[PDB]
RNA sequence: UAGCGGCGAGCGAACGGGGAGCAGCCCAGAGCCUGAAUCAGUGUGUGUGUUAGUGGAAGCGUCUGGAAAGGCGCGCGAUACAGGGUGACAGCCCCGUACACAAAAAUGCACAUGCUGUGAGCUCGAUGAGUAGGGCGGGACACGUGGUAUCCUGUCUGAAUAUGGGGGGACCAUCCUCCAAGGCUAAAUACUCCUGACUGACCGAUAGUGAACCAGUACCGUGAGGGAAAGGCGAAAAGAACCCCGGCGAGGGGAGUGAAAAAGAACCUGAAACCGUGUACGUACAAGCAGUGGGAGCACGCUUAGGCGUGUGACUGCGUACCUUUUGUAUAAUGGGUCAGCGACUUAUAUUCUGUAGCAAGGUUAACCGAAUAGGGGAGCCGAAGGGAAACCGAGUCUUAACU
């Protein structure tokens, strides 16, 4: 019972090269080079499903800092005031209010100031 | 339907194949380790070789001998003592019932199991317990 | 056990321990696998490193060249001859305990009786060795695929449907579990049933 | 083929009822004048094989 | 196992039991008796093989299709439904198969019988000398000189003659058992250069023999010797008449054949590396394993969306390949130019353990026989009793004068 390989070996290489589309040079043509590219791509994808949260939170924090300083208070004091304002529960991601609705954001700032005062 | 029979659960397992990928768990070096004589083809030290130190079977002395008579002396179990199929219990009768061995000249009756037939014993040495058991069962021994 | 006769609508008595009992699937599977392996013969091939036509001359010197280390033209790694673990002719027969064989056969017979795949009759023969007679009789009895076993050793019946694939006929002594399990329905003959019972049991 | 027993160990060890092995003590062959009688008396009997040596003994004696 | 063994590595019987097979006869001598057995070598007759061969059953319609053996419907043969071919898969189209027959001529194997040589049977005899044995040196017996029997002999010696001699593992005695120094002998057993038939959980063109092909060839070497690569148009050549460009080229475009010409000789299928043409997007002020997370713009098909999908990717955070070996590698430590194909824990027999199945103080057969995976065969092997070096004793035994 001699097994002749071939079909399955070609299928695996086809799978890897299909995943390796769009890469420059031999990374999308040669199986040896392409396979290393796919593994590194998976590693980078894994690490960045984690880094995405940090990046977006950082963007939101910078955003809220800009808006709060526009209204006349720093980010740290604004967050402290919102925390002390009868345990008001708002969001860093909800800082799109600072982009879309300015009067709502200044309403938030008003009672942040009231709570701190 | 012939294509319906299956083996009992746990009666068969694949085993292990060495050096087939990482997922198998025995890839690259299959249960061999790294370097050394234990690896490599046809490796490993011989039987009973504990390094260059003098081995156990060589640092201990010899004792005893073979009698050449214990190999021709059997012991019959008092338990059955029935395969004789009638008559007295004799050496040739035991040989006829495949209980002793053709190349045997001395037998002992010993006390093992139990006996109930009143059949007798001839030309065989009997222990004290076996003698008591035979007499209790109603047998006889050729004193 | 009681087997209801077919041709005469009578009844016959058979051994309970033989023709009825629990079906031991593992035991019958082991016996069937052993029977299948019994037919499997050897006759293998693939001359090894030693018995491959060639020479012991070293292809090139050990050192001084950029080529890899080569020691023989017959190396298994080379495109030339050479197979690492060659195959020699070997036997595949298994042992199968003598009592295990009988137990598996008893289980097979009990399962056949319980599934109604077994039929029993008084006599079964053809006056002439013409295949037409046997085909007509089997059509009348409504038996598309059948195993027939008797104790008479009838040459006329043997010749009839000798090559008919759906119908097999064999002696009461030459029964095997593979045939019993393979054929859709089994047809006995009073005499055969006795002989089996007096054997298996 | 059959496993060939180590004849050197076959005459060194003997098997007991529960699978153990008995052997004769060492240091009782010569130069015995300066050895204590207590020591020689304790060596005279036979002892059993230890846990660590049973693997080697059984490897040497397959048919014992 | 008993034994042998720098008692190390290792070597390794015999007695006895179960089977295959069954065969015993001559000379060392003449008297009778006889030509007598049983053989060898040659003729004839009979029987059966081999070396060419003959016969050998049974199907039509319709649909798809280039082509029917395929689908649907209805029939027949079968001691023949093993196999192969035929325009796709045929029991009934062909060759065959089952079965039944056949030899002018030359031969094989068994029988009968003619003839040639050798001889039958009985009584009485005889009974293998430079031999057995021995000294010295070696070799073979499982047995390495060891307490070493037995066998052979290079050298030197050397008996007895049925009243005698050999062996029984140093050696002596008793007993038992055989008769060397002369020969022949079938079967059971080993093997395949070669011939016929059949078989395969054997290979399918880097496989299988080195060689599926004009292969032990081309080629290499003074020589012995070493030793390749290379299979496939189509059902059928029907292998492209004829015209055009071109050097009365090569090559190509038409026409025609074909089911197919993208089946056109470099011809089934036609993958990958590698090299091109066309379209979309990006790219000429921006620095590094070339990805990954976010992400504008642009270009294409849709939607009740518009911002759904696909292609591209301006800008931006993070980010120094893989393998091996190492305390530790981006390491400037090793390996890889790339693709395709091949390439490394197997097989046999023993032994221990785990799972599972059968049987239960019992379990199981090996060779072999066999109507051959059945059944027979229990020779054997393991277990049910251990202690002691052993005799020996025995649910006990060993130590000891004996044990609390
Ligand atoms: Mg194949
Ligand atoms: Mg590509
Ligand atoms: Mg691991
Ligand atoms: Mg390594
Ligand atoms: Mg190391
Ligand atoms: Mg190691
Ligand atoms: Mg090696
Ligand atoms: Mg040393
Ligand atoms: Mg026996
Ligand atoms: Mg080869
Ligand atoms: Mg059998
Ligand atoms: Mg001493
Ligand atoms: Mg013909
Ligand atoms: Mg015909
Ligand atoms: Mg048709
Ligand atoms: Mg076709
Ligand atoms: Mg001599
Ligand atoms: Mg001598
Ligand atoms: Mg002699
Ligand atoms: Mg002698
Ligand atoms: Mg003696
Ligand atoms: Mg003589
Ligand atoms: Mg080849
Ligand atoms: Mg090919
Ligand atoms: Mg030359
Ligand atoms: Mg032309
Ligand atoms: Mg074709
Ligand atoms: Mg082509
Ligand atoms: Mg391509
Ligand atoms: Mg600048
Ligand atoms: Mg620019
Ligand atoms: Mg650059
Ligand atoms: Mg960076
Ligand atoms: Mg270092
Ligand atoms: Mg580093
Ligand atoms: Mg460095
Ligand atoms: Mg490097
Ligand atoms: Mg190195
Ligand atoms: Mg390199
Ligand atoms: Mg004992």
């Amino acid at each position: 019972a001699r097994v002749k390989r071939g079909v399955i070996a070609r299928a695996r290489h086809k799978k890897i090269l299909k995943q390796a589309k769009g890469y420059y040079g031999a990374r999308s043509r040669v199986y040896r080079v392409a396979f290393q590219a796919v593994i590194k791509a998976g590693q980078y994808a894994y690490r960045d499903r984690r880094q995405r949260k940090r990046q977006f939170r950082q963007l939101w924090i910078a955003r809220i800092n800009a808006a709060a300083r526009q209204n006349g208070i720093s980010y740290s004091k604004f967050i402290n005031g919102l925390k002390k304002a009868s345990v008001e529960i708002d969001r860093k991601i909800l800082a799109d209010i600072a982009v879309f609705d300015k009067v709502a954001f200044t309403a938030l700032v008003e009672k942040a100031k009231a709570a701190l005062a | 339907r012939l294509n319906t029979l299956s083996p009992a659960e746990g009666s068969k397992k694949a085993g292990k194949r060495l050096g087939r990928g990482i997922g198998s768990g025995l890839g690259k070096t299959g249960g061999r380790g790294h370097k050394g004589q234990k690896s490599r083809s046809g490796g490993g030290v011989r039987r009973g070789f504990e390094g260059g130190q003098m081995p156990l079977y060589r640092r201990l002395p010899k004792f005893g001998f073979t009698s050449r008579k214990a190999a021709i002396t059997a012991e019959i179990r008092l338990s059955d003592l029935a395969k004789v199929e009638g008559g007295v219990v004799d050496l040739n009768t035991l040989k006829a019932a495949n209980i002793i061995g053709i190349q045997i000249e001395f037998a002992k009756v010993i006390l093992a199991g139990e006996v109930t037939t009143p059949v007798t014993v001839r030309g065989l040495r009997v222990t004290k317990g076996a003698r008591a058991a035979i007499e209790a069962a109603g047998g006889k021994i050729e004193e | 056990m009681e087997l209801v006769l077919k041709d005469a609508q009578s009844a016959l008595t058979v051994s309970e321990t033989t023709f009825g009992r629990d079906f031991n699937e593992a035991l019958v599977h082991q016996v069937v696998v052993a029977y299948a392996a019994g037919a499997r013969q050897g006759t293998r091939a693939q001359k090894t490193r030693a018995e491959v036509t060639g020479s012991g001359k070293k292809p090139w010197r050990q050192k001084g060249t950029g080529r890899a280390r080569s020691g023989s033209i017959k190396s298994p790694i080379w495109r030339s001859g050479g197979v690492t673990f060659a195959a020699r002719p070997q036997d595949h027969s298994q042992k199968v305990n003598k009592k295990m064989y009988r137990g598996a056969l008893k289980s097979i017979l009990s399962e056949l009786v319980r599934q109604d795949r077994l039929i029993v009759v008084e006599k079964f023969s053809v006056e002439a060795p013409k295949t037409k007679l046997l085909a007509q009789k089997l059509k009348d009895m409504a038996l598309e695929d059948v195993l027939i076993i008797t104790g008479e050793l009838d040459e006329n019946l043997f010749l009839a449907a000798r090559n008919l694939h759906k119908v097999d006929v064999r002696d009461a002594t030459g029964i095997d579990p593979v045939s019993l399990i393979a054929f859709d329905k089994v047809v006995m003959t009073a005499d055969a049933v006795k002989q089996v019972e007096e054997m298996l049991a | 083929p059959k496993i060939k027993t180590v004849r050197g160990a076959a005459k060194r060890f003997k098997k007991t009822g529960k699978g153990g092995f008995k052997h004769k003590h060492a240091n009782l062959r010569h130069i015995l004048t300066k050895k204590a009688t207590k020591r020689k008396r304790h060596l005279r009997p036979k002892a059993m094989v230890s846990k660590g040596d049973l693997g080697l003994v059984i490897a040497c004696l397959p048919y014992a």
